[PDB]
């Protein structure tokens, strides 16, 4: 519309209306030029490719992309508290995206001094992939999402993708994608971009912890009419075989007949927070639970949703079972355990097996006069009819959605890092600076803009008849040098700890 | 500020039993692990027992099987129940806080160093 | 149980002097060494934690260095206030935490 | 079919009109596996959840012979002819007299806000014989525990905090309930079997000797039916230990708990009972039964503890052996290695098998003495929610029906006292209950 | 009647490569359990999962179920010199009778780069190969993965074990078997079934 | 309406609707006979009256009264949590009171054994003072209110009041109130009693703490 | 556990009538409800007599919602997770109901 | 902490009161005031706050 007229306003807030929440976030972004406007084949052998499990092949593109797929993008810490203390469930409904106040700059290096000025005739290209024809990289829990704190200015990440490989070489089936082969809206400094999205129907994430356990669902005052086998012998001696039977009742609750059993397990190695307790050997990769695909071993991370530890065992944690977040200012490589935040899903213990324990025992033979009864441990157990389980919890720092891979079949598609699985998730939003030739010679150029995303969330209210008060998320009462979830003296925003969604309770 | 004040103590006959309490103020008590250490008169510092926020419990070897540690978070108190007291148990028992605390949703990495202590209480076995 | 020995069991010094206390451990405890001072009759106070760090609210003169089996506590610009017994403890092998025998400053 | 049952009930006063914390500690049983924490309530509750409540043995015969399937549709419940008796013990003997002004409270939990105990297969249901007078069972529930202790996530429910209808001797109570759509229970045995509804590798060697390796392929045909390609495979298995009804055959040791198959939850072991639906025994062996794998009913008058095998009725699932594996057998074999010129083919037994694509299975059969429905736990996910003890699984099952005698205090003191009243009139009530269920037939 | 379209395409991506190769994850993994050298060197070190190490990254979805087949080479000198067609076969027992597992759950016939091996009863023989599905499905002749078998401690080293068969887990995806062959099958009439699509390929139908 | 027909139901719950909360509490009460149906002058000197700061004069009455004036009468601990964590303020609007399922008993002592039976023709008298003509004793933080836990059965407290005094003696200005001089509804075991009240406009109680 | 309302004494003047023990001051509070058993003569001789009945009360409360723009999380009233012999605000083994601590209403914050 | 208090009976003598017609009444709880300064949790006003009994608490002393 014009060079001197703003193309949009700043919208950040939350509107709590009945059973719905509407969150709006606006950020300032900066997009560089990636790969000098080139598509470049990338693989492992360029970086040396020493390991076959790490072997890859693919392409890096000049395009960038916008990622809002973490929860602290849309929620302040207070809005997250307001959510998790009062509500049994939530889920996204509508999405509204806007890109505006575009500014393109040109950079000139004359001797040592750089100089930056406006280039008013330059364009930025942006499109969304709403037919899902590009490789979808948003469900991989990558960095580069909108910053949690609204005053931070962030850099747009570079888009890239992987295709089939054998070693570092390609195969005939590998695909190459030119993102220029997609129609894209072009924008000068007066244009803006917007689109709206409708989330497909998903179940409400359960932000509650059960107040009962799967094996205690019985009435403690009443016997069952079922019987169990109490004694196979009358006493010590020879030829003492017998069959005795007893009523299953309040006194022995382990043997009662039950309608439902805990969910599946894939056992994890158990690591202790106190270092001396752990074995003196390198078992981080060697003792790890993995899965193999086409001859490449991938770590099982985080894997099936399982309780992190038994009741009363806070120190132990599954080796790859939990999501581990970095604290603000944490290094990249070989940081100490006090630099990271290890989330623990102990609230799902009621319906789910412990991650570091066997699922149970089975009989391994036929007993007889000459053979004792033998059992063996179930290290992994797939789905059985009659199982019930809870999914993994979502965190303020964690992912929101994933894309359900397009396949013949799936079971319980809910993604394993947490969040809402979708066949048609929010589409990818690709962006680049249009090359301006000074043809391998170009004007050094970058752009900057404001991006605002609005999401409508549906709430499931807490109906409970519980008499006594709930557990709630609360801030610490006592004095401290800094306020949690605020800036420090240098102006750095930090998130002190991971915050889960499960506080309120339900009956099982 | 953070304060630890422990009660109990005083004379007890060998083979007797004593219960030390430590009342905490100035911090959220349920978030932190608590320690008992003791100093024998004219002797060096020695660690006795530990209890964490989630109830991990350690004892020293010399003391194991006899004392038992527990906490009551409604009263902001940690308790040391000392049974089968011996003449080597004569000391000044201290209550010491472990600073490590990450939060409800993540594991805490125990520091096992004590920032805040009590004034101590004497225990004399004779 | 890791054994710890502070080398100068007793130390005599005057105000302003540079004092240095070291302890050695039987087996490596990495960087986990903590220093306490105790005045007679008082409860000990944490000075230095994690070998080289410093506790909040304690004078800048105190310093610490070491790794593995050797650690040193160095009081600089000694004053009237800090004549005390000093203890070194390791938070590495748990249980149980171990403490040094103790060093007196005169 | 529309079945209707009427019975006469007697309701006592439970716990002297008190809620009481209960745990394994109060009982005194130390074991971790059986530890619990919960509450007992003054309230009683009605349970019609066994089939013989609604069916006579002739009606059950008429049902199972003529029908491939059945399933509940509607429900109607009535409570009427309420009589409240008071008991006065004067010196030796006690006198029972009508109390006309007393009340009896009743409500249904139709939002499913209370813990649901009707899916645990408990005593206290309407008796199978219409002239029997039954005692109403006491309501109690369990919460989260650690040992005998509660955690902060444990919940306490006051049933007085529910609106309830108060009935004197002339008042009555009724409500109706619509079953949610559930699949017809299959009440038939498949005539055919899964395996008795292209080339294969016949020979890996020509004959005896060295360097005899070869690959020979033969047609799959009626001569050898083991190797033919099939579209479907039998359902999942979790193996049970095998026990013989002839005591001499069994090993001379106590393997009832040690040899049991179980599952661990939060560090506590629970027996796997009855477990996934499997065939009780192979064809031709009627003397073997899975340890925990079947339902076991007591005969009339059977004792509570350590009764011999002739005092109990052990059901057998053999009907489903067509589509389901045997409870006491392995599922099959798998390859454990890579064969080579240096290594023979190795195999191992599959003791437990989860769902695979292409499985088909049968559920557990229902019995005249057995349960009807269960409540599906409220969870993020479940698979084949049909309950493992048999019957129809439902997310909104028939609601619980809670009933108690309204406390009538004795004479209070003449001067005010702030304590609650612990002195009450000894009292109980009795009346009639009718429950009507409409069933749909296949 | 209404049935899902048979898939007649090969995935151009593998289930473990779905990431953006240029960007780090915000998630950490446990890189080192020991500082190095000899005695008393225990630590916990964590690193960002990123492009350099793609094995340890967190993933939302895992490959489908497996029931292992014995591996047989088309070169006869490579195969063991013994009769293992029946003895070394994967089977399932019903009512005391063993049926060979044929063709079995849909799995990749062989790893990439080895075309001379095939599952003993894994592939239909008119010898077809399923290698197209190696992207979302495990290899028929390989283990599904590893699980821990113990609690490690200062005394006990960490021990793993091979998963020979794996049932359905939440978050699995898989491809069905390809059609060449039969068209449809009747779904048996039962209380329950899972993913009724027939194992020899084609369209399962209740009618 | 009848001896064998209930005159009301049990209502306990809370309804959270938008900007409003509706709490309902139902309790079981027991009313004795106080003062053997007598009004009795009471003062300090009857109890010995040793202190002039403690000197009083007044009357105790045969009547009882209902007191719901504490918060745990109307709120469970969970409803109170649900209130204080989410809200900056609250205040009462409407009041609805019901008294029903009346049962009168008679007590007989024959030698040592007591015997209790229904007296079906007996009445209970109940009235509200809506012109505020009686001394108002409800705002003195007294005991005798409905129990916080719904399963408890409570005893109704005895009504009494104080008037002017000098020492333990009265003065000419002291007032005496006969509560029989008020019209009151009489109830047998089939009758019930109800009335509704509208709170007068009050400011929200401020349930928040200043951050500055 | 505290009081709800008080009656503002009837006087020429008052200042900030809000009652000092807490709660809502009112010139016309909820009225007193008086009850007695009618005397039945067996006149100083009567039949010994008592009554018992169900009493129900209902209050409608108006709420003022929290509008705050505060970024960081509030202090909240919460139960403690750690294990204990009894549940707080529940019955014990003998059936006695107890209220463990006094709970105030001030948790959320405002600007001054 | 009771040893911080003076060794005398000051419950009535040291209490704040108001007098009406020659009778002294304790000032309880009185005007609304903060109970203690920041950092001092062990001190409370003599008649300043509301004091409740725990379940099962006696009547006297
Ligand atoms: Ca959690």
């Amino acid at each position: 519309d014009g060079v001197g007229s703003s193309s949009g306003n700043w919208h950040c807030d939350s509107q709590w209306l009945g059973d719905r929440v509407i969150t709006t976030s606006t950020r300032t972004w900066a997009l560089p030029t990636y790969n000098n406007h080139l598509y470049k084949q990338i693989s492992n052998s360029t970086s040396g490719g020493s390991s076959n499990d790490n072997a890859y092949f693919g392409y890096s593109t000049p395009w960038g992309y916008f990622d809002f797929n973490r929860f602290h993008c849309h929620f302040s810490p207070r809005d997250w508290q307001r959510l998790i203390n009062n509500n049994w469930g939530f889920r996204p409904k509508r999405l509204n995206f806007k890109l505006f106040n575009i500014q393109v700059k040109e950079v000139t290096d004359n001797n040592g001094v750089k100089t930056i000025a406006n280039n008013l005739t330059s364009t930025v290209q942006v499109f969304t992939d709403s037919d899902y024809q590009l490789p979808y990289v948003l469900g991989s829990a990558h960095e580069g999402c909108l910053p949690p704190f609204p005053a931070d200015v962030f850099m747009i990440p570079q888009y890239g993708y992987l295709t089939l490989n054998d070693g570092s070489q390609a195969v005939g089936r590998s695909s190459f994608y030119c993102l220029e082969y997609f129609p894209s809206q072009m924008l000068r400094t007066g244009n803006n971009f917007q689109f709206s999205y409708e989330f497909e129907n998903v179940p409400f994430h359960s932000s509650y912890a059960h107040s009962q356990s799967l094996d205690r669902l019985m009435n403690p005052l009443i016997d069952q009419y079922l019987y169990y086998l109490s004694k196979t012998i009358n006493g010590s001696g020879q030829n003492q075989q017998t069959l005795k039977f007893s009523v299953a009742g309040p006194s022995n609750m382990a043997v009662q007949g039950r309608n439902y059993i805990p969910g599946p397990s894939y056992r994890q190695q158990r690591v202790s927070t106190t270092v001396t307790q752990n074995n003196n050997s390198e078992f981080a990769w060697p003792g790890a639970s993995s899965w193999a695909l086409n001859g490449r071993n991938s770590l099982m991370n985080p894997g099936p949703a399982m309780a992190s530890h038994k009741e009363g065992e806070d120190r132990f944690f599954p080796l790859s079972g939990s999501l581990i977040f970095g604290k603000q200012g944490t290094g990249r490589d070989n940081v100490d355990a006090d630099k990271v935040m290890i989330t623990n899903e102990e609230e799902i213990k009621t319906t789910n097996p412990v991650a570091t324990e066997s699922y149970g025992q089975v009989a391994t033979n036929h007993q007889s006069a000459q053979a004792q009864a033998q059992t063996g441990w179930v290290q992994n157990q797939g789905i059985l009819p009659g199982m019930v389980w809870q999914d993994r919890d979502v965190y303020l720092q964690g992912p929101i959605w994933a894309k359900i891979p397009h396949t013949d079949g799936n079971f319980h598609p809910s993604p394993l890092m947490g969040g809402f699985g979708m066949k048609h998730p929010p589409p990818q939003i690709l962006i680049k600076n249009t090359p301006v030739p000074a043809l391998n010679s170009f004007i050094t150029q970058y752009s900057t803009g404001q991006v605002s995303v609005e999401i409508e969330w549906e709430l499931q209210k807490e109906n409970s008849k519980r008499w006594n008060p709930e557990i709630q998320y609360t801030s610490n009462y006592y004095k401290s040098n800094n306020v949690e979830f605020a800036v420090n003296t240098e102006g750095v925003y930090s998130e002190p700890r991971p915050i889960g969604t499960r506080y309120l309770t339900r009956n099982l | 500020e953070v304060q630890l004040v422990e009660s109990g103590g005083g004379l007890v006959q060998p083979g007797g039993s004593l219960r030390l309490s430590c009342a905490a103020s100035g911090f959220t008590f349920s978030n932190y692990g608590m320690n008992w250490v003791r100093q024998a008169p004219g002797k060096g510092l020695e660690w006795v027992s530990y209890i964490s926020s989630g109830g991990t419990i350690y004892y020293a070897d010399s003391v194991k099987g006899r004392f038992t540690i527990s906490r009551d978070n409604a009263k902001n108190s940690v308790y040391l129940q000392m049974n089968s007291l011996r003449a080597e148990d004569t000391a000044v028992y201290y209550c010491a806080r472990d600073p490590a605390y990450c939060g409800d949703d993540c594991y805490t990495i125990p520091a096992h160093y004590f920032d805040y202590w009590g004034q101590g209480t004497p225990v004399t076995v004779s | 149980d890791i054994q710890m020995t502070q080398s100068p069991s007793s130390l005599s010094a005057s105000v302003g002097d540079r004092v240095t206390i070291t302890c050695r451990t039987s087996q490596s405890i990495s960087r986990y060494l903590n220093w306490y001072q105790q005045k007679p009759g008082k409860a000990p106070k944490l000075l230095i934690y994690a070998a080289s760090s410093l506790q909040s609210g304690v004078p800048s003169r105190f310093t610490g260095s070491g790794s593995g089996t050797d650690f040193t506590l160095t009081i600089s610009s000694l004053q009237p206030e800090d004549f005390a017994t000093y203890y070194c403890q390791q938070s590495y092998s748990i249980p149980p935490v171990t403490f040094g025998q103790g060093t007196r400053v005169d």
